[PDB]
Formats: structure tokens, C-alpha cells, sequence
């Protein structure tokens, strides 16, 4: 293939694959040969990784207000996450603005299963 | 949102400090 | 947070997330200065993809037969992959094996959409 | 697998065709 060739199909390579690809040449290669593939992929993956939020083939969960009950709405974004506190209480009171974005790159079915184990905790949440 | 909260904890990591956080992952997924 | 702590929350994320986040550094930093995030991430995402597979957020697509069909099929294999001729004729004729994978990482949907194409020109597909 | 005739091909590549694969993706995604 050409280089171009090898580009495109670099290109059609789900966020998924890239990252394998990836892993696989660092195994190979070691993680210094390896590198100049891995910050090369990154930017399209991100890509892939946007995309798959704008064509709806991966969600996310959006924070739309933690309710009356901030420090339980901030357990499960812990336990989701793995946040630390400070961190994690910054992220839950950003709800209602756009980026209060707990999780993405997820299936609807694990998005639904997040959206629940966090109305669970009184806050309003929205599957994009 | 989440990986904002990481980065901005990547970024106030030292240059020592974010050796360390690179090792270890390197270390824990069998990095060479 | 604790650098275990941060360690521990990327190994929470998605593979789009690793995907994005490391993008967002190399933006920020620079491929130079991002490039160690990069480069040991790309093993989590790798991790996480694979893990993915395994708990069915997503799917592949493995070819089980082209039948007479190996050139439309390679067709198709090309369409989808952008791989070029030999390295597609490679993949195809590898049909029935376990890596006969055309596409991985991808929604059911489009793991769907994809299979009726292969079928279409001939092939006998299997969605894992 | 795709990945792997992919990865097949990169390996192929001379050190001066990686680095024009890494200028080229770099360029287009924007990287600096």
C-alpha cells in the first residue's frame, strides 16, 4: 500500500482498532520504536472518538442537576470514574452545564445502566 | 468533564512526578 | 488526586476517552511533551478495547467463507478496510480463521450493516 | 485481522516512508 493507502485505512479504523494497533506495535517495537505511531494514532482516534459521539454510535451521560442529594450523585460518579473528591465533587457541580460529561465512548444499553445508577442517587441525567 | 478532571491533575504533576505516573502504567501493562 | 489515584481513574475510562484525552494533551503540550501520555495509554485503551469485546459493547466482524466469490468479497473487504489488494487477498483467503477479522470495535448496528454487505457479495459472516 | 495487514505494511515501510506516514497524519489532524 501506499503511504496514503496506508493513511486512509489508518483512517477508517474504529477508535477500537487504532488503539490495538497501537498496543500491538508498542509490544513489538518496544514503547521508544513504537512511539512515533502511538502520538501519530492519538489525533485520529480522537477523531474516531468524536465522531462516534456525533453519529450516535457511542454516548455518553450528561449531569443535567445532582437534586437534593449532591454527595450521593458524587458516590456514583466515584465509583464510575474513580475520581478522586475534590475532583469528583468539581465535576458533579458542573451539572446542568454541557460538559458535566460523567462518562462517554459508552454502548446505550452501558449508558442506560450509568443513567440509572445515577437517577438512583436524585440527580437528572441525559443520554447523548 | 471526566478527562478534563484528569488532565487538569496530569498537568500539575511535576516532571518527577509524571515519570512515575508513566512507569507504573508502562509497568502494569508490560511496557518495554 | 494521588498519582495511584489518577492511575486508577484512567483505568477507568473508555477507550474513546483515553482516545480524546490523549488528543486534548497533545493539543495542549505538543506531540514532543504529550508523547509519554501517549505512549502509555495507548496499552490501557488497548486493554480496554479488547475488554469491550469480551463484554459485548461492541463488535467484530469475522469472515467465516468468500465461497466462489474471493474478488467481490476482497471488493468489499477493500471498501469497508481501505486495505489495498494483496493485504485484503490476505485477509480474505484467511477466511474461516479466527482473525479473519474484517472490522472490530464497532456498534452492533454497524457490525450488522457490515455483515449484509459481506453477504451480499458472497461471504459467510459471523458477528462476535 | 485489518489491523494486522496494516501493521504488516508499516513495518514494511523504510524509516523515511514511517516518518512521511507520521508528518502526513500529524499535518492533517493539526498537530504541532
Amino acid at each position: 500500500m501506499t503511504i496514503d493507502e496506508i493513511i486512509e485505512a489508518i483512517e477508517k479504523l474504529t477508535v477500537s482498532e487504532l488503539a490495538e494497533l497501537v498496543k500491538k506495535l508498542e509490544d513489538k517495537f518496544g514503547v521508544t520504536a513504537a512511539a512515533p505511531v502511538a502520538v501519530a494514532a492519538a489525533p485520529v482516534a480522537g477523531a474516531a472518538a468524536g465522531a462516534a459521539q456525533e453519529e450516535k454510535t457511542e454516548f455518553d451521560v450528561v449531569l443535567k442537576s445532582f437534586g437534593q442529594n449532591k454527595i450521593q450523585v458524587i458516590k456514583v460518579v466515584r465509583e464510575i470514574t474513580g475520581l478522586g473528591l475534590k475532583e469528583a465533587k468539581d465535576l458533579v457541580e458542573k451539572a446542568g452545564s454541557p460538559d458535566a460529561v460523567i462518562k462517554s465512548g459508552v454502548s446505550k444499553e452501558e449508558a442506560e445502566e450509568i443513567k440509572k445508577k445515577l437517577e438512583e442517587a436524585g440527580a437528572e441525567v441525559e443520554l447523548k | 468533564m471526566t478527562i478534563d478532571e484528569i488532565i487538569e491533575a496530569i498537568e500539575k504533576l511535576t516532571v518527577s512526578e509524571l515519570a512515575e505516573l508513566v512507569k507504573k502504567l508502562e509497568d502494569k501493562f508490560g511496557v518495554t
